[PDB]
C-alpha cells in the first residue's frame, strides 16, 4: 500500500510524468491500455488499473500532447485540470491570479485521489522552476498540501535554471521564487538540471540524436528506481521516512541529488563485465549525477543506497565501508557511518541489477549561489520586473526570497565543515 | 512442562525467526504442512493432532510479513499471530516506542496473553529486535517493558542485534539504539548480543561460501540456537537448567550481557579431511577468531562460562579439556569466580537441513559466556551516539514523536553505568 | 582569460586533494596495522618472561621438602 | 589562491606516516629481541623419596 | 609413536615430495584415493578410518602446486597443507627469507603448530628445499630458523640439494646457497646433502634409461627414503633408532653434514643375470662409482657410517662383509674413532611401483655417513660464489630486498669455517 499521488505541473512536469507512468506500466506489467498483462493504480470495474495522476497545467498543449502519445490512456479524463490562459513565464501569473482560482479544482481533485486511498505516505511532484505555470502554480499546491496534510512528506522532483543558459529569461526570477517557497513546506527536493542530464545521455552512452522523450525515460527509470524498494520485497527494505531521517538530520538541509545505475555503452555492453563493485565505481564516478554539481567539490552530509536485484548483503557492507574508505574527507566526518544502505530484492527489466544513490550534500549551495547571483543581477538593475510586480507582487518578497535561498546557503556551507 | 516464547520484533528479529522456525520444523521431523509424518517446547496442540508454533512475528514495515504469509511456510504459523502495520518507525526510537508502538502494543499483549494462557508451564522469553531498525528498538523496547511489567518473575533471553561496529545499514543506528538499552537493562534479564562483522568472518572463511548472505546468516543462528534447545526438547545424558543459566551465568544483576561461540563450523570439504576430537573441539571453541559478538576473549574476564555439549560426547573428554582451558595462560577467570565453568551433556546430534552450507558432525559444542569485554562495544556505540549528539543531528526526527532530547543523554550514561560496573566487577582485590 | 588559469589552477587543487586522500588512507592503514602489533608485542611479552622459568612457590617446596628428604 | 593549507596538511601527514613507519621499525626490532612445566616431575621426584 | 614431519619447500623439495608420497601410498598399501582396501609414522587419522600425510609441500611459485592440487594425487593431501604464494624469489636469497618470506612464515608456523599437535609422538623433521632457487634458500632457511627456535629439541634432517658442481639451472645459485649455509649449520642438525651428477649418471649408466629425468629421480630419492624409513615403519630383526643415528654419525657438532649411497640399483634385465648376494652388494655399496653425491670416498676418511639393511638379510653375512671391508686398505676410516660403523637390520624388501625402471630384489641396502668429503663440495661452491661476489653481480638484486651486503661474506667464511673443522678433525693424533 503506503500510497503515491502523482501531481504534475509545467509542460517539463507533464512530460517526465507521462514518462514515468510509461516506465511503471511497462515494470508492472500494464499495457497503455490499462490491464496486467495498487501501491501506484487503482481498481476499476471492468478490470482496468487508473493511475491516480493529475496533470494541472494552465496550458492545454501540453495536456494534449501528452495526452496524444502513447501510454495516454493510462490517465482518467477528470485528471486533466485544464488551463486556458498560460502564465507566460511570470511567476505572479502563475501563482497570483491563476494560482488563486485553480487551487480550489486542484483542491477537490486531491481530495479525490487521497481519499480514494487508506494511507498516504507520500505525495509526488514534478514540476520546473523557471516556467511562470510549473514554478508558481507548483509550489503553491505545495504549501497548500501542506497546509492541510501536515503529516505527509512532500517530494519535488525539480528542474532549475540551466548554467550555460536561461531557458526562459526570467529564469533567476522564477527559481527563487520557487526555492523561497520551497524550502519550508518540501521535505525532499530531488534537483535535476537538463544540462546535466544532457551530459550524463551524452558521454558514456554514444547518444547522438537525443530527445525529450529520451531524457523523459532517463529520469522516470531513475524515478521508478528511488522507490521501487517500496512495492516490491527485499531482505531489508525502506520507505520514504527511513530514508527521510537517514538523509537529513536538519530541517533545512534536505534538498537531495539523484543518480542511477546501471548505464553504459551498448556497442561496448558485451566487453565489460557487470558486477556490484563496477556499480559502485559507475556512480561513486563523479560524472555519473543528475545535476549541474560535482559533490567532489563539497562534502556529502549523508548518502542512502537503494539496491535492486537479489545478491548478498556482505555487498552493500563492503561497498559502503571500501568508498567510505577512500572517500572519507568527500563526505562530512562529524556524523558516524553517514551512508545508509537498502536492498529491493527484485532487478530491472531484462538486466541484472540497478542500484539508486540520493545524497544529502553540500554542493548544491552553488547552484543556489548562481540561481540568486543571476537574480540579484537582473534585480538590481531591474530587469524584467514590470511583468511580476503590475500583478500584485511587491519585490519586498523578491528581497527576502534572494536573502532566504543565501540563509539556506550559509547553514549548508558552515554544516559543510562544522566538526567537532 | 517446559515451554518457551519467541517474540520476533523488526525486520532482524522476524526474519531470525523464520529462519528459527524452517529449522525447528526439520529438526524435530515436522514437514511446512504443519504436518508431521521431544517437541514439547515449540510445538502446541490443535485438537486435530498437528502443530502451531507459540511465537509471533511482529514489524511494522509488513514486507517480510506477506513475504512469510504468502511464501512456503504458511501452513506453520496461525493468523493469530501475524499482525502488520501500515507505516514505519522511519529508523528513529520515538516513531517505535511513542508514536506508532502503542495500537501495536496492546495487541501483541493480548496475543501473547492469551498464548501464555494457551501453554500451561511457561519458562522463558525471547526477544528478537534488531536495534538497528525504528520499529526493533521502540517497538521491542515497549514489548519488552510490558512482558517485564505484566510476566516479571519469567527471564527473558534477548538476541538483541546492535548497530554493527562500523558498517551500518542506517545512520541513526546510535540514537535509536543507546535509547532501546535503557529498557534492555532492567527488562532483557539476560541479554545475548549480536553483531554482524564477527559471523560475516565465520560464514566467509569458515564455511568457504565466499558470499554471506543473510539468510544463511539467520540459518546459522537458528542452528545456534538448536544447540541452546536441544538440552530441553531432547534428553540428555547431565541435563542443564534454564534457571540454572542464570544463576549461574548472573554474578549481579548488573552484569548479564552476555556473548556466545559455536563449533563446529566446517564444510563437509574439510569435515572429510579433519578428525574433529571433543578435545580438539574444545580448543576452537575459545579460539578468538571463532567468536562470535565484536568481543575479544582477551579483553573480558571469564564471570561464567556455560558450556552445550551434544552428539555423542563422553563427560572425561569435557571434564580433561576444561582442566587443559584452566592450565593455559591464554585464558584467565575473574579471581572472585574460582570456577566459573558450568556444562551440559546431550545425547542429540545437530539435525541437518537440506540446502544448508552447514556439515554433519558427531560433536557440537556451544559456549555463552558473562564477560567484561562487551564493554566495548557498549563504549563503541556511545562513539556514533556522541558524535552524532553533539551535532544536533536527527534530533527534530525525534522530537517531532512525542520525545523529549534528554532520553538521548539519559540512555547514553545509562549504557555509560553499564561500562562502569563491567570494570569495577572484575578487577583484583 | 583568467577564468581558464582558475580552471588550470582548480585541476591542480583536484591532484592535490585526490594526492592528500591518498595518503591520509595510506596514514590510516599504517597505523592501524602499527597499533595491530604493537598491541601484540605487549601481551606477548610476559610479566614472568625474565624468569622463563622461575615459579618461586614450587621452588621454595623444592628447598623445603629437599630439607625434609 | 588556497592551497597551502592542502600543502601543509599533506607535509604534516607525511613526517606523521613515516614517523610512524620509524614506530614500526622499532617495533620489529623490539619482537627479534624478545625472539632470543617441571614443577609437577618434581613433585613425582618427591613422591618417591617420601 | 615415532612421527616424522616433511617439509618439502621450493619446486624442488615439492616434486620430491609428490615423488614420496606417491610411492610411500604404494609401499603401504595406499591408493591415491586416500582409501587402503606399520602406517604409524606418516598416516593420521580422519575419524573416517582413513589417511592424510602429515606433511606440507609449501612454494612461492604456484605451478607445481596446483599441479599436485588438480593431478590424480588430490585425495591424500590436507587442503590446509598446500598454501601458494602469487610470486617468486627471483632466486635471489633476499626476496625469500626478507620480503615474502614473513607473510608464509606465520602461516606454515601454524599449519606445522597445529599438525604438531595432530601427531603425539614426534621424533624429527626433514627439509626439502633445493636452495638453487629463490624459495628453497631463502624461505627454507627461515622455515628451519623458526622450526629449531620453536621446537629445538628434535632432530632435523635436510635433503637440501646444493648448486650443482658445474651445471646449474641458474646462476645467481653461488649466492643464495652460501646464504642458506649459515641457517643450514645451526637448525639443520644433520644434513644430508644431495646435488645432481651423481644421480645422472646412476640412472644413465645404472639403469640403463639413456634420458634420465626428474620424475625418475624423485622416484629413486622417494626408494631411497622408503629404505630409510622402513626401519621404523615396518618391524625388524635389529631394529636401529633415528635419535642413535645422531648420536653415533655427529662425533662433533661441527660435523654433521652426511652423504649417502643406495644399492642395489639394477634393472630387472641385469637382476635375472645377476646373483646379487649379500656379500656381493656390499662391495658396490662402498662402490665409488655408485656414490649418490659429490663426494669421493677416498676424499674423505671415514667418521661414522650407518649401514640400512631390508629384506631377507642374516646378520652374518653382513658382520663378514664389515670385516672384509675393513680389511682391504681401499676403504680407511679416522683412527679416532677405531670402529665407526653402525648396522640396521629390517625384514621388509623394498615395495615396487608400477611403471619403474627399479628391480625387485631380496637385499637392499643404504649408506648413510659423516666423513670429510663434503668439505670439496664445500669449496666448489666457495668457488662460484667468490668468482661472482669478485665482481659485484646480482648484488643489486639482493641489496634491493631488505639485505645487507656484508651477509655474502659472512656466509662465505662460515661455509669456510666448516670447511676448516672438516679437515681439522679428521688428521693423525
Ligand atoms: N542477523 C540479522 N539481522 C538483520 C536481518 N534483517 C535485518 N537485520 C538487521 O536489522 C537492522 C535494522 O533493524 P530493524 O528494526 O529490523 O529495521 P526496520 O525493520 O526497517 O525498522 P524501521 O526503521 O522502524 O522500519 C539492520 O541494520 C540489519 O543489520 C536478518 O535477517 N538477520
Ligand atoms: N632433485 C630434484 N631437484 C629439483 C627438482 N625440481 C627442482 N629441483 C632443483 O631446484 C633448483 C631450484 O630450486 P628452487 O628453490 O625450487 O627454485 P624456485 O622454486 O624457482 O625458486 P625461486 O627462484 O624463488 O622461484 C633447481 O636448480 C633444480 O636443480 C626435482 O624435482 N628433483
Ligand atoms: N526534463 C524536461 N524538462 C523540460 C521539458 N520541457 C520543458 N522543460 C523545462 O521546463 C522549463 C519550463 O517550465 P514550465 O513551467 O513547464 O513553463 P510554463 O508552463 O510556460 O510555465 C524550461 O526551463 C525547460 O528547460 C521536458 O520535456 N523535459
Ligand atoms: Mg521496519
Ligand atoms: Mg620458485
Amino acid at each position: 500500500m503506503r500510497e503515491i499521488v502523482h501531481i504534475q505541473g509545467g509542460q517539463c512536469g507533464n512530460q517526465i510524468g507521462a514518462k514515468f507512468w510509461e516506465v511503471i506500466s511497462d515494470e508492472h506489467g500494464i499495457d497503455p491500455t490499462g490491464t496486467y498483462h495498487n501501491v501506484y493504480y487503482n481498481e476499476a470495474t471492468g478490470g482496468r488499473y487508473v493511475p491516480r495522476a493529475i496533470l494541472m497545467d494552465l496550458e492545454p498543449g501540453t495536456m494534449d500532447s501528452v495526452r496524444a502519445g502513447p501510454f495516454g490512456q493510462l490517465f482518467r479524463p477528470d485528471n486533466f485540470v485544464f488551463g486556458q490562459t498560460g502564465a507566460g513565464n511570470n511567476w505572479a501569473k502563475g501563482h497570483y491570479t491563476e494560482g488563486a482560482e485553480l487551487i480550489d479544482s486542484v483542491l477537490d481533485v486531491v481530495r479525490k485521489e487521497a481519499e480514494g486511498c487508506d494511507c498516504l505516505q507520500g505525495f509526488q511532484i514534478t514540476h520546473s522552476l523557471g516556467g511562470g505555470t510549473g514554478s508558481g502554480m507548483g509550489t503553491l499546491l505545495i504549501s497548500k498540501v501542506r497546509e492541510e496534510y501536515p503529516d505527509r512528506i512532500m517530494e519535488t522532483f525539480s528542474v532549475v535554471p540551466s548554467p550555460k543558459v536561461s531557458d526562459t529569461v526570467v529564469e533567476p526570477y522564477n527559481a527563487t521564487l520557487s526555492v523561497h517557497q520551497l524550502v519550508e513546506n518540501a521535505d525532499e527536493c530531488m534537483v535535476i538540471d537538463n544540462e546535466a542530464l544532457y551530459d550524463i545521455c551524452f558521454r558514456t552512452l554514444k547518444l547522438t540524436t537525443p530527445t525529450y522523450g529520451d531524457l523523459n525515460h532517463l529520469v522516470s527509470a531513475a524515478m521508478s528506481g528511488v522507490t521501487c524498494c517500496l512495492r516490491f520485497p527485499g531482505q531489508l527494505n525502506s520507505d520514504l521516512r527511513k530514508l527521510a531521517v537517514n538523509l537529513i538530520p536538519f530541517p533545512r538541509l534536505h534538498f537531495f541529488m539523484i543518480g542511477f545505475a546501471p548505464l553504459t555503452s551498448r556497442g561496448s555492453q558485451q566487453y565489460r563485465a557487470l558486477t556490484v563493485p563496477e556499480l559502485t565505481q559507475q556512480m561513486f564516478d563523479a560524472k555519473n549525477m543528475m545535476c549541474a554539481a560535482d559533490p567532489r567539490h563539497g562534502r556529502y552530509l549523508t548518502a542512502s543506497a537503494l539496491f535492486r536485484g537479489r545478491m548478498s548483503t556482505k555487498e552493500v557492507d563492503e561497498q559502503m565501508l571500501n568508498v567510505q574508505n577512500k572517500n572519507s574527507s568527500y563526505f562530512v566526518e562529524w556524523i558516524p557511518n553517514n551512508i545508509k544502505s537498502s536492498i529491493c530484492d527484485i532487478p530491472p527489466k531484462g538486466l541484472k541489477m540497478a542500484v539508486t544513490f540520493v545524497g544529502n550534500s553540500t554542493a548544491i549551495q552553488e547552484m543556489f549561489k548562481r540561481v540568486a547571483e543571476q537574480f540579484t543581477a537582473m534585480f538590481r538593475r531591474k530587469a524584467f520586473l514590470h511583468w511580476y510586480t503590475g500583478e500584485g507582487m511587491d519585490e519586498m518578497e523578491f528581497t527576502e526570497a534572494e536573502s532566504n535561498m543565501n540563509d539556506l546557503v550559509s547553514e549548508y556551507q558552515q554544516y559543510q565543515d562544522a566538526t567537532a | 512442562m517446559r515451554e518457551v516464547i519467541s517474540i520476533h520484533v523488526g525486520q532482524g528479529g522476524i526474519q531470525v525467526g523464520n529462519a528459527c522456525w524452517e529449522l525447528f520444523c526439520l529438526e524435530h521431523g515436522i514437514q511446512p504442512d504443519g504436518q508431521m509424518p521431544a517437541f514439547n517446547t515449540f510445538f502446541s496442540e490443535t485438537g486435530a493432532g498437528k502443530h502451531v508454533p507459540r511465537a509471533v512475528f511482529l514489524d511494522l514495515e509488513p514486507t517480510v510479513i506477506d513475504e512469510v504469509r504468502t511464501g512456503t511456510y504458511r501452513q506453520l504459523f496461525h493468523p493469530e499471530q501475524l499482525i502488520s502495520g501500515k507505516e514505519d518507525a522511519a529508523n528513529n526510537f520515538a516513531r517505535g516506542h511513542y508514536t506508532i508502538g502503542k495500537e501495536i502494543v496492546d495487541l501483541c499483549l493480548d496475543r501473547i496473553r492469551k498464548l501464555a494462557d494457551n501453554c500451561t508451564g511457561l519458562q522463558g522469553f525471547l526477544v528478537f529486535n534488531s536495534v538497528g531498525g525504528g520499529t526493533g528498538s521502540g517497538l521491542g523496547s515497549l514489548l519488552l517493558e510490558r512482558l517485564s511489567v505484566d510476566y516479571g518473575k519469567k527471564s527473558k533471553l534477548g538476541f538483541t542485534i546492535y548497530p554493527s561496529p562500523q558498517v551500518s545499514t542506517a545512520v541513526v543506528e546510535p540514537y535509536n539504539s543507546i535509547l532501546s538499552t535503557h529498557s534492555l537493562l532492567e527488562h532483557t534479564d539476560v541479554a545475548v548480543m549480536l553483531d554482524n562483522e564477527a559471523i560475516y568472518d565465520i560464514c566467509r572463511r569458515n564455511l568457504d561460501i565466499e558470499r554471506p548472505t543473510y539468510t544463511n546468516l539467520n540459518r546459522l543462528i537458528a542452528q545456534v540456537i538448536s544447540s541452546l534447545t536441544a538440552s530441553l526438547r531432547f534428553d540428555g545424558a547431565l541435563n542443564v537448567d534454564i534457571t540454572e543459566f542464570q544463576t549461574n551465568l548472573v554474578p549481579y544483576p548488573r552484569i548479564h550481557f552476555m556473548l556466545s561461540s559455536y563449533a563446529p563450523i566446517i564444510s563437509a570439504e574439510k569435515a572429510y579431511h579433519e578428525q574433529l576430537s571433543v578435545a580438539e573441539i574444545t580448543n576452537s571453541a575459545f579460539e578468538p577468531a571463532n567468536m562470535m559478538a565484536k568481543c575479544d576473549p582477551r579483553h573480558g574476564k571469564y564471570m561464567a562460562c556455560s558450556m552445550m555439549y551434544r552428539g555423542d560426547v563422553v563427560p572425561k573428554d569435557v571434564n580433561a579439556s576444561i582442566a587443559t582451558i584452566k592450565t593455559k595462560r591464554t585464558i584467565q577467570f575473574v579471581d572472585w569466580c574460582p570456577t566459573g565453568f558450568k556444562v551440559g551433556i546431550n545425547y542429540q546430534p545437530p539435525t541437518v537441513v537440506p540446502g544448508g552450507d552447514l556439515a554433519k558432525v558427531m560433536r557440537a559444542v556451544c559456549m555463552i559466556s558473562n564477560s567484561t569485554a562487551i564493554a566495548e562495544v557498549f563504549s563503541r556505540l556511545d562513539h556514533k551516539f556522541d558524535l552524532m549528539y553533539a551535532k544536533r543531528a536527527f534530533v527534530h526526527w525525534y522530537v517531532g514523536e512525542g520525545m523529549e532530547e534528554g532520553e538521548f543523554s539519559e540512555a547514553r550514561e545509562d549504557l555509560a553505568a553499564l561500562e562502569k560496573d563491567y570494570e569495577e566487577v572484575g578487577i583484583e582485590t | 582569460q583568467g577564468s581558464l588559469v582558475s580552471w588550470s589552477g582548480d585541476i591542480k587543487d583536484e591532484n592535490y586533494w585526490r594526492r592528500k586522500f591518498d595518503e591520509a588512507r595510506h596514514a590510516t592503514k599504517n597505523k592501524k596495522s602499527q597499533l595491530l602489533q604493537l598491541q601484540d608485542k605487549l601481551n606477548e611479552v610476559s610479566d614472568a618472561k625474565f624468569g622463563a622459568v622461575e615459579e618461586s612457590p614450587l621452588m621454595r617446596q623444592i628447598r623445603i621438602l629437599e630439607n625434609r628428604l | 589562491e588556497l592551497k597551502q593549507k592542502i600543502e601543509v596538511e599533506r607535509r604534516q601527514q607525511m613526517e606523521i606516516e613515516k614517523h610512524v613507519v620509524d614506530f614500526q621499525k622499532k617495533i620489529i626490532e623490539k619482537r627479534s629481541n624478545i625472539g632470543g612445566k617441571q614443577i609437577k616431575i618434581l613433585e613425582n621426584r618427591l613422591d618417591k623419596a617420601n
